């Protein structure tokens, strides 16, 4: 197993994992969506609502705001999550648009990760007061508790023999999108680190002159989040859940016979 | 009906880039680069931002006490 | 069972009534159950059978050259209720890999 | 000469809808019933 | 003596109703079973004493 | 689970907003004036007899017999309490109604199989001289199993299963489909327009301008196919898709588009009802009709 | 109490005519109370 | 995670695994194919609405080892394998 | 859900367009639509669509196709009416018969 | 017949007058309709192959100069009933304007009604599907009133 980090942007990462196989990566992938826990607003207690929207819609939006989840403070790999409750209150008054950065928290560590989200517009004399409650939850129970995304693809190499008329266009096309090309005295090697749309001019030679071979055991991943957890950390937390999950199984096996 | 704060397929915040989009496109700046200039890669996130109507300003005027 | 009712699925509604007295209930289970009505009295042929995906999928499963790798065979016999022992055996083609016709 | 193109004809048509109403018959006939048709009966 | 379909249903139906109102059951033990399902196991062993008077 | 016109919908998509809608109804309890001089009087029905519901169905009323807003109503909860005068102390004598001689209930209740929350309680005067109250109640209603969806071409269908987002096949990019349509419905009905709209929505989303599709002078078919390729996608609308259950590419290419659907109002909440043993007619002795009876 | 068409509150009970003393109109809206209610956010 | 044994026979075991989904299930099945003695190993989720948390496993050996022993060694593979990947990860982002 | 006739009808001619037998006659005094010359019994004039559903129908041809499509709509609801009454006759005539032993 | 028509286009007489010449081999009739419930349709008059009133007026329609009231008085648009349409040889597009066409259609895409116009690319579907699709647009859920 050896990695090769291609690019690290603010709250996203793309890398190339090697030395695993098809089964294991899906265990990894599915776990990031459905297991890694975050914080999200569970219920809302309204005190007064003279705004232009119904009670449920505003209540619904409060649950969608991504909240910073400090991973060094409880246990995010535990099978029995902690029931620690945070109270998000707000008292606002029109005119003006209510932003996400106005929410007050009862604990300085859990605040909205992105402060520019419009919640609801208030006109003259319309008061709006509420106390949102946040708890921990998992993605499989409700989609508001999702840390992010995982997409993976087979890493393939395309051999394009120089007998094909106008092979140069492929070189020109590949360079425009940024794919590593190595050239020699027979053909060009194109590494498909991203989607490669072949033009119709070449579809009649698909097979003969041009053939694609899969590299066994090398996957390109794309992980992106929303600001609740650092993207460097998601994979770390994910693997620990996997390990912890399997271990229990052995303990249950002995208690059967 | 103020812009959906998440997309409907790809989980990614989107309300924070609606307004800044709209005023810039209503001055002549071609949409096919404004969207590209912001963090909008796939097209699934893009459909929800392009086609939307934000009727909330008309309805707000009328009242129910 | 959606040729005999002549139902489709775009909102059609059906009703269900439940018989009560012990003679009536018994009578319903022995004489009107679905399995006693696979052949139709109108013409000598089966009425309850495969529909659209059932037929088309059957073609792809049995064409010249539909070699299913070992993992898939194992996975699909457990999806169809049937329950066999360690006789998937014996791997007709092992040239490329050991696989099943 | 370029005859028109379809697109310019669209501008002609466009004027017809904006100026008058889509519900022309119920509105126009009632307006005529108020002046002429009342005194007639 | 092979029953017809209609006679079979009736015999079960008659027998089931007797089983509710008393009328001791043969070996039909398992776990909680409706009076209908009781008549089915008894019939599967060919011990139903009801004979069909055939009109002939 | 989508054969013969059914459609599978992405669980996550429902849960973030797609197709949510609200139902509304409003009741019109007035104040009749009998010619004899008596009147109705909206007051909280004194815990006595003659039509009294007996439980705490009247807990939600205020002092004057009108609810105040944002109080969850359900089942047969009472909205406004009236009291209509019998006007004839000896007219009926229904074998026990001689001693009480009280006052007839007639209070307006919400229909049996509905729920939700009250929204506005108007109160005003009528054209004659009485007082009528109109109370409206709203209902959340999430798109669950059985609701009807249909495009604008004629592909009617019912939601078949609301599968978790993870077990859904996805394209070698970030796209995850929302609605998986049965492939046996396109070359059977002959709706070629459906395929053209799918490609047309993909080009339209990427470019950013909205494709013009008016009959006879719409955007020529060949331009959308020739533009789709130069934007970076196989011309035919197909891609390489990975099956979300196990995880291996399907040995075919899987079509994908952007089609405009629309939710129809034949919602399952207004069809299901059951009868145990109801009140029937007296003179003809037949059971009653409809959901309100 | 009450509240009317684009103005201020009124007194409680009734016996006679219901009119708003300033816009001469007669249509009332029953104002929302000042309590707390638990709305779950699914 | 409770194991309800449905049927036990000579070199054959079918059982329910309460609380699991496609994640752990799929991974456990193809990990068993590296063990040369386990001839057959499958899973299924009967009707995913009424129950999609308890699947049904079937493991068949050749007699020289019990299915119970075979799982314990097989599941151990995952633990060791996942550990290696985690070590590479942490020793990368530096 | 097949017929080779409709797969071909998506990449070739639709063909003629008829109404209960005769070709299209119902129109103006001497022609069908006001876009043809009076007194033309030609192929293109009397309702013959040449383009397919892929390449697209022109305005004259599209209108002709609507005349042939209303035919199927009207009929299907009418044929049911006569059938239902007819069945009531034969049921109330034959329901008494049984097979003796 | 030529006299009354040419008079109407000049704006001398009220615009609701249409004259049609029935043309049997041994019957001649001339009809003048002036009732209150006839269903008409707008068409552009063309003479000698050149459709009357070209881009000079389109520039002014796109500008704020002449509305539709000004057009029908000037003599470009003509309201044709069923009866007057009996003698008209209407064309479709501005490309097939030989020296025989009496009138010329405006945008033909307005043939269909207000709900069937909601279907994109209607000329590519089968006739029964469009009927269903048009009929279902009248039942969707949405916002139709602020
Ligand atoms: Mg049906
Ligand atoms: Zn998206
Ligand atoms: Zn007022």
């Amino acid at each position: 197993v050896e990695f090769k980090i291609l690019e690290k942007r603010p709250d996203s990462i793309k890398f190339i994992v090697s030395g695993v196989d098809v089964p294991f990566a899906n265990a990894l992938r599915r776990t990031i969506l459905s297991e890694v826990p975050t914080f999200a607003v569970d219920e809302v207690e309204f005190l007064e609502n003279d705004s232009a929207l119904f009670d449920e819609i505003i209540a619904h939006r409060l649950a969608m705001i991504p909240l910073t989840t400090p991973h060094e403070r409880f246990s995010l790999d535990a099978l029995e999550l902690d029931d620690y409750t945070v109270t998000l209150s707000l008292e606002a008054e029109g005119p003006g648009m209510v932003y996400s950065g106005d929410l007050k928290s009862s604990d300085g560590d859990v605040k909205p990760a992105n402060p520019n989200i419009p919640i609801v517009k208030l006109a003259e004399g319309q008061r709006l007061t509420f106390n949102a409650y946040a708890r921990l939850g998992r993605g499989k129970d409700h989609a508001k508790w999702q840390p992010g995304f995982v997409y993976y693809k087979y890493l393939t190499k395309i051999h394009v023999s120089k007998d094909v008329p106008d092979w140069e266009e492929l070189k020109e096309l590949a360079e425009r999108r940024g794919l590593p090309v190595e050239e020699s005295d027979e053909e060009i090697v194109i590494t498909t680190i991203k989607a490669f749309y072949l033009p119709r001019k070449f579809e009649e030679h698909m097979g003969k002159g041009i053939r694609e071979e899969i590299v066994p055991g090398s996957f390109v991943f794309t992980v992106e989040t929303n600001g609740e957890l650092p993207v460097e950390e998601i994979v770390s937390i994910a693997l620990k859940i996997l390990m912890r999950k399997s271990d229990r199984f052995i303990n249950e096996l002995h208690k059967l016979a | 009906m103020i812009v959906p704060v998440r997309c409907f397929t790809c989980g990614k915040v989107l309300a924070d880039k609606y307004y800044e989009f709209k005023k810039r496109v209503e001055a002549g700046e071609d949409p096919g680069k404004v969207l590209d200039d912001l963090g909008v890669e796939r097209y699934c996130c893009r459909r929800t931002l392009l086609s939307h109507v934000e009727l909330i300003d008309q309805v707000m005027v009328y009242k129910v006490y | 069972v959606c040729p005999p009712y002549n139902a489709d699925f775009d909102g059609d509604e059906m009703n269900l009534h439940v018989p009560q007295t012990e003679e009536a209930q018994a009578e319903a289970k022995i004489l009107m159950e679905v399995q006693n009505h696979i052949i139709s009295p109108r013409y000598g042929g089966p009425l309850i059978a495969g529909i659209q995906d059932h037929i088309s999928g059957g073609y792809l499963l049995t064409r010249e050259g539909a070699y299913f790798t070992r993992y898939e065979v194992e996975q699909m016999l457990m999806f169809a209720g049937m329950d066999v022992n360690e006789l998937p055996e014996p791997d007709k083609y092992e040239n490329g890999e050991p696989l099943w016709s | 000469e370029p005859t028109l193109t379809p697109d310019e004809l669209w501008l002609v048509m466009e004027s017809y809808w904006k100026e008058k109403g889509f519900v022309r018959q119920h509105l126009d006939s009632y307006n005529a019933f108020i002046d002429h048709g009342l005194q007639d009966v | 003596f092979r029953y017809t379909r209609f006679e079979k249903a009736r015999i079960i139906g008659a027998r089931a109703l007797q089983i509710a109102m008393g009328a001791p059951v043969l070996i039909d033990v398992p776990e909680g079973i409706t009076p209908l399902q009781a008549a089915l196991l008894e019939f599967e062993k060919g011990v139903i004493p009801i004979t069909v008077i055939r009109p002939s | 689970y989508n054969m013969e016109d059914a459609v599978i919908i992405n669980k996550a998509s429902i849960e973030r907003g797609l197709a949510r809608s609200t139902f509304f109804r409003t009741y019109e309890a007035e104040e009749k004036r009998y010619l004899g001089g008596q009147k109705d009087n909206f007051e909280v029905p004194s815990p006595n007899i003659q039509g009294y519901l007996g439980e705490k169905y009247y807990r939600h009323l205020d002092e004057d017999g009108l609810i105040f807003p944002e109080s969850k109503v359900e089942g047969k909860d009472v909205l406004v309490g009236r009291t209509s005068p019998p006007r004839f102390i000896e007219e009926q004598s229904s074998l026990g109604s001689m001693v009480l001689q009280g006052r007839r209930e007639t209070s307006v209740t919400v229909r049996p199989s509905e729920k939700g929350v009250v929204d506005k309680v108007i109160v005003t005067e009528t054209g004659d001289g009485t007082k009528l109250v109109k109370v409206t109640v709203r209902d959340l209603r999430i798109p669950e199993l059985g609701d009807k969806f249909a495009s604008r071409h004629g592909q009617k269908g019912v939601i078949g299963l609301i599968v978790p987002q993870e077990d859904m096949p996805w394209t070698e990019s970030g796209i995850v489909p929302d609605l998986i349509v049965n492939p046996h419905g396109i070359p059977s009905r002959m709706t070629v327009g459906q395929l053209i709209e799918a490609i047309g929505g993909k080009v339209a989303s990427l470019t950013g301008r909205r494709v013009d599709g008016t009959a006879f002078i719409g955007e020529p078919e060949e331009k959308l196919r020739k533009e789709l390729e130069e934007l970076g996608f196989k011309h035919s609308g197909r891609e390489i898709m990975y099956d979300g259950i196990t995880g291996r590419r399907l040995e075919a290419d899987i079509f994908i588009g952007v089609i405009y659907y629309q939710r129809l109002h034949h919602m399952v909440a207004d069809k299901m009802h059951a009868r145990s043993r109801g009140p029937v007619q007296v003179l003809t002795k037949q059971p009653t009709e409809g959901r309100a009876r | 109490c009450a509240k009317c068409g684009k103005e201020v509150e009124l007194d409680l009970a009734t016996a006679r005519e219901v009119r708003c003393p300033y816009c001469g109109s007669k249509i009332l809206y029953k104002p929302r109370p000042r309590v707390a209610r638990r709305v779950k956010a699914i | 995670m409770r194991i309800e044994v449905i049927r036990r026979e000579e070199n054959l075991l079918e059982f329910y695994l309460e609380g699991e989904d496609h994640t752990f299930a799929n991974l456990l099945t193809e990990t068993l194919h590296e063990n040369e003695h386990v001839t057959f190993a499958g899973y299924t989720i009967e009707h995913p609405i009424t129950m999609a948390r308890k699947p049904r496993f079937k493991v068949v050996t050749d007699g020289k080892i019990t299915p119970e022993k075979a799982l314990e060694e097989a599941a151990q593979k995952i633990f060791d394998r996942a550990r290696e990947v985690l070590e590479a990860w942490k020793a990368a982002i530096e | 859900r097949g017929k080779i006739l409709n797969i071909t009808q998506m990449a070739a001619m639709l063909g003629q367009q008829s109404i209960r037998g005769k070709r299209l006659y119902r129109g103006y005094r001497g022609r069908v639509l006001t876009h043809f010359k009076p007194g033309d019994l030609g192929a293109r004039a009397r309702g013959f669509v040449t383009n397919s559903y892929k390449s697209g129908l022109t305005p004259q041809e599209y209108f002709f196709h609507a005349m042939g499509g209303r035919e199927g709509l009207v009929d299907t609801a009418v044929r049911t009416a006569q059938s239902g009454y007819m069945q009531r006759r034969l049921i109330n005539a034959l329901q008494d018969l049984k097979v003796d032993y | 017949v030529e006299r009354i028509r040419a008079d109407r286009r000049a704006g001398k007489i009220s615009d609701v007058i249409n004259v049609a010449l029935y043309e049997d081999e041994e019957v001649k009739e001339v009809y003048i309709n002036s009732d209150d419930g006839r269903v008409r349709r707008p068409l552009i008059v063309v003479e000698n192959g050149k459709p009357k009133l070209t881009r000079e007026h389109v520039e002014g329609i796109k500008n704020g100069t002449l509305t539709w009231s000004d057009l029908i008085r000037m003599g470009v648009i003509e309201y044709l009933d069923a009866e007057e349409e009996e003698n008209a040889y209407v064309a479709t597009w501005p490309w097939e304007v030989t020296e025989e066409h009496t009138h010329l259609e405006l945008m033909p895409a307005a043939i269909l009604g207000i709900p069937a116009s909601l279907v994109p690319y209607p000329e590519h579907n089968a006739a029964p599907r469009n009927t269903y699709g048009a009929g279902m647009a009248k039942q969707s859920l949405g916002l139709g009133w602020a």
